[PDB]
């Protein structure tokens, strides 16, 4: 879940503090079923990782 | 577009271009009527996309 926040909040606009370091790399401005999608990769990730 | 204003009391009326002006009030509130009647819907959430 710690993973999660903190990936998900570099693509939205997200209130948890977070310092940026990829914001000169473009990307849209994510609404939730592109952050669904962004989620949905990080998770099976994690699963098939261990 | 002639039919549309003889649609109500030219009964008399023989030729298929011609129309009674006498009755275009009446054709004219009619066709309004209807057009209030043909947009009495509610409207539906569908579903969106980025």
């Amino acid at each position: 879940v710690q993973t999660l926040v903190t990936l998900v909040a570099q693509i939205s606009e997200t209130q948890y503090p977070v310092d940026r370091y990829l914001d000169w790399i473009p990307s849209l401005r994510a609404s939730a079923a592109t952050a669904a999608t962004f989620a949905e990769w990080v998770n099976t990730s994690m699963k098939t990782a261990f | 577009n002639i039919h549309l204003f003889k649609q109500l009391l030219n009964t008399e009326t023989l030729s298929v271009r011609g129309a009674n002006p006498l009755m275009f009030r009446a054709n004219v509130l009619h066709m309004l009527l209807e057009f209030v009647l043909d947009n009495l819907y509610l409207n539906r959430h569908t579903g969106f996309s980025q």
